[PDB]
RNA sequence: CUGCCGAUAAGGUCUUCAAAA
RNA sequence: CAAGGAUAGCACCGGUGAUUGGAGUUAAGUCGUAACAAGGUACCCCUACGAGAACGUGGGGGUGGAUCACC
RNA sequence: AUUGGGCGUAAAGCAAGCGCAGGCGGAUUGAAAAGUCUGGUGUUAAAGGCAGCUGCUUAACAGUUGUAUGCAUUGGAAAC
RNA sequence: CAGCUAGUUGGUGGGGUAACGGCCUACCAAGGCAAUGACGUGUAGCUAUGCUGAGAAGUAGAAUAGCCACAAUGGGACUG
């Protein structure tokens, strides 16, 4: 369940997935907003609603989320201690698939939830297969053996581009993670802290 | 860096002799985001010009903002009219839960939690009024320990 | 002490010498007199070890039937008062009586609260200390 | 006020009315006691079709009828849509609303759901008049 | 220096915008 | 002892009813022009009478009235 | 609008007065302790509420331990 | 919705009830409740709780759990 134009969403918003993959293209090198409406004035003064919401959809696309979920998970971490903004960055940068995809071993990131939903990844102790498990930093996540050797490994065991955050001990396909992201691995298309209060008047 | 953005853009106009003298007044909030923010309302046949002046304005009157831990020290009703706002210490996380005009003039004055509602009207020169007399109001706990002769608010 | 001039009181005890306070900070005055009550003497005496006035004065008459307090407020050199506000909580008809779990704190503790438990009036802070609360006469701050 | 005056005489709190009374009120027929329990929509037969004028700024002319609901309330019930089946006797689903335009109205016909037909032609909105997709 | 002196169909435009230079 | 039945007159509540009273709502109906300027007889409040209608007049009461004016 | 609103010109001070019951009420002393505050005990069924944990691939959910509110009785405090 | 209540209020001896009791009986009296709302009308199972609210509280008494009442309508009794 997601959308087949990530060109589009990503030309509208601005931001890629991180490599520019869907704004460089082999194509026009186009960065507008999608439509024929797109090159026309009225560009700034973006209401606060306007500009919360746009940054809103930006942190829920990056990851392929439905808002729903996004609800669930800020209503769990928002009870806890305090002004807890370093833990709902690791809770968002939990995800399994998205974990995978930090991890070298799948071309893109919703490419790498079809892996977890077809049982193509393995945990510590057990399997999974719901791509939304929340991890925490000492899971042995070992990846699988038979999917070692089919016709699509070659990238994925280039795992060598590799995030500080995801320690592989490369060649072994171990992939843990340890030494949660700082905001440097999360890069300026989301850095915001005002989308929280937009869910804090949406959702208690 | 006074960063400045408008909280109102109204349309004001007058009639004489045969039409409409029509003009447009703007409100803007000028505030370093450190301890010092005003406010500028101009009037002139166009946006550009009623801007300049506007900040102008605001830029010539400029208040001295002391902030504690980020928030506000104490719990003000600043009053200005018919218009009431009530600001509350929040602590720090919270973010600033005000909104519209009062929303502006927090943050382009630096305070981050703030718990605030508006209990009057909705006039923003009348809340920004209210909400710049509740702040002016506050007292430090240190001016008060020159006056009481405490010890610099210990206990 | 010599006088010229009748000395009139309100019949409600602390608004009384609250409205006495109030007007004359809004006014510049700084002497003015009052009668004097045991629960008057009372709040004056902590006050002025909070400090917001500067003397408190209680006098008598010379055929000791009659008690009048003469207090001064504490104003700075430049002639800006200590006291900001005064608002009184326990008035007459509906009594607060609150618990020691719900005694306020008034500005944070910069202002003062008036209670007055079961050794007479006193301040928050040392209510608190003692975990025992009771009236509450008025907020000052 | 005061706190005695309060204690003698409370505040009493302003009621509150609905905007469709006619769909709150169940005949038992059995006993013929009408009840009050609310019901989003209601069933009811049309007695007079035709059409009415606007307020003032509107001109036009629009397709009202007085259809009697299960109940025993008579309501004026505008046709909502472009094109209508009713044939002075029939029977009509109505639901909430206010029309501006013509006074008294306050229901809409439900399109498409039982005698009355859907409004076909249409693309837009669909699922509101009741239209088949086209598929 | 006070005579007399009544009425005027309906609905309607017009401010696009300051992001800035 | 007693449910129920028959007879009897009061009490409270509901529906309906020929005919009739006013009320609201209505783009472009008819008779005036009462009010807003000193609105062309200053207005308004209470009250009594009278008249197609707004309303007129008598009694009392107010300025929430114009003009006027003073070195 | 008890917390948390108003009554000259915007809705709202009865035409005014004599006034019982009710509400409020000068200063000081003594006692009692009905209000008021506090300690001990009993109780306020279980589920639910909030916090932590476990178990279901995580969740929803289930279980688990913690978590008040009021009433009565008893022992003290005496400022209002 | 301003009076209501004639076993309604009290005593006596007796009967009955698991038990106290005008619960019932004979006699003797005229009281009881009510403007701090009786009585009448309308409405409704109550509560732990569900939803909402910063809070005070508003709202419905889903499911389930405690208590009450009912078994076509209105009465009576056996067994235990
Ligand atoms: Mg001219
Ligand atoms: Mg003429
Ligand atoms: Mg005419
Ligand atoms: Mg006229
Ligand atoms: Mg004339
Ligand atoms: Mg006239
Ligand atoms: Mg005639
Ligand atoms: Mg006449
Ligand atoms: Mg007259
Ligand atoms: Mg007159
Ligand atoms: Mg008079
Ligand atoms: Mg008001
Ligand atoms: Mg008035
Ligand atoms: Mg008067
Ligand atoms: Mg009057
Ligand atoms: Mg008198
Ligand atoms: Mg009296
Ligand atoms: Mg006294
Ligand atoms: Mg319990
Ligand atoms: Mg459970
Ligand atoms: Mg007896
Ligand atoms: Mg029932
Ligand atoms: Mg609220
Ligand atoms: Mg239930
Ligand atoms: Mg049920």
């Amino acid at each position: 369940k997601y959308t087949g134009s990530i060109f589009k969403r990503s030309r509208r918003l601005g931001f890629s997935l991180l490599e520019n993959n869907k704004e460089f293209s082999k194509g026009k090198k186009r960065k507008t907003i999608p439509g024929q409406h797109g090159n026309r004035f009225r560009s700034s003064t973006m209401s606060g609603y306007a500009q919360q919401l746009q940054e809103k959809q930006r942190m829920q696309y990056m990851y392929g989320i439905t808002d729903k979920q996004f609800r669930r998970l800020f209503r769990l971490v928002l009870k806890q201690r305090g002004n807890l903004a370093v833990n709902l960055f690791r809770v968002l940068e939990s995800r399994l698939d998205n974990i995978v995809y930090r991890m070298g071993f799948a071309p893109t990131r919703r490419s790498a939830r079809q892996l977890v939903n077809h049982g193509h990844v393995l945990l510590n102790d057990r399997t999974v297969d719901t791509p939304s498990i929340i991890l925490n930093p000492g899971d042995k996540v070992r990846l699988k053996a038979k999917t070692i050797k089919i016709p699509i490994v070659k990238a994925a065991s280039e795992s060598g581009v590799v995030s500080p955050f995801v320690e592989t001990n490369n060649k072994t396909f171990e992939g843990t993670y340890v030494r949660f992201p700082e905001r440097s691995e999360l890069p300026a298309g989301i850095n915001e802290s005002y989308v929280v209060e937009w869910y804090k008047r949406l959702v208690k | 860096e006074f960063e400045e953005r408008i909280v109102k853009l109204k349309r004001i106009s007058k009639t004489t002799k045969g039409g409409r003298n029509m003009r447009f007044s703007v409100l803007v909030v000028v505030g370093n985001r450190k301890g010092k923010i005003g406010y500028g309302i101009a009037k002139a046949l166009e946006v550009p010009n009623a801007i300049k002046k506007a900040i102008k304005a605001a830029h010539n009157s400029l208040h001295t903002i002391e902030i504690h831990k980020g928030s506000i020290y104490h719990e003000v009703i600043g009053r200005s009219g018919a218009s009431r706002v009530l600001l509350k210490p929040a602590p720090q996380g919270t973010g600033i839960i005000a909104g519209g005009a009062i929303r502006a003039i927090i943050e382009l004055a630096g305070y981050s939690d703030i718990y605030t509602k508006n209990l009057g009207r909705n006039t923003p020169i009348n809340m920004i009024h209210a909400t710049m007399d509740g702040i002016l109001k506050q007292l430090s706990p240190r001016r008060v320990a020159i006056l009481r002769n405490k010890n610099l608010n210990e206990l | 002490i010599t006088t010229t001039k009748p000395i009139k009181a309100h019949f409600d005890p602390v608004a009384d010498l609250l409205t006495k306070i109030n007007n004359a900070r809004k006014a510049k005055l700084m002497t003015v007199t009052t009668i004097a009550s045991k629960l008057k003497i009372a709040i004056l005496e902590i006050l002025v070890k909070e400090g917001y006035l500067a003397n408190f004065q209680v006098l008598e008459n010379k055929s000791k039937t009659k008690r009048i307090v003469t207090f001064n407020l504490k104003y700075t050199q430049r002639r800006i008062p200590s006291i900001n506000g005064v608002k009184q909580i326990s008035k007459p008809g509906l009594r607060i009586y609150r618990p020691f779990e719900k005694l306020p704190l008034v500005l944070n503790g910069l202002g003062i609260a008036i209670i007055s438990t079961s050794d007479g009036v006193m301040t928050d802070k040392v209510a608190r200390l003692k975990k025992i609360g009771g009236e509450i006469l008025a907020y000052v701050w | 006020a005061t706190i005695a005056q309060l204690i003698r005489k409370p505040r009493k709190k302003k009621k509150v009315k609905s905007k469709s009374p006619a769909l709150h009120y169940n005949l038992n027929l059995l006993n013929k006691k009408v009840t009050n329990v609310y019901s989003p929509l209601k069933r009811g037969v049309c007695t007079r079709v035709g059409t009415m004028t606007p307020k003032k700024p509107n001109s036009a002319l629009r397709k009202y009828a007085k259809v009697r609901l299960t109940n025993g309330f008579e309501v004026l019930t505008y046709i909502p849509g472009e094109g209508h089946n009713l044939q002075e006797h029939s029977v009509t689903l109505l639901r909430g609303g206010r029309v501006k335009d013509l006074p008294g109205v306050r229901y809409h016909i439900v399109r498409g759901t039982l005698d009355t037909v859907g409004v076909e032609k249409r693309r837009q909105q669909r699922s509101a008049y009741g239209a088949k997709k086209p598929k």
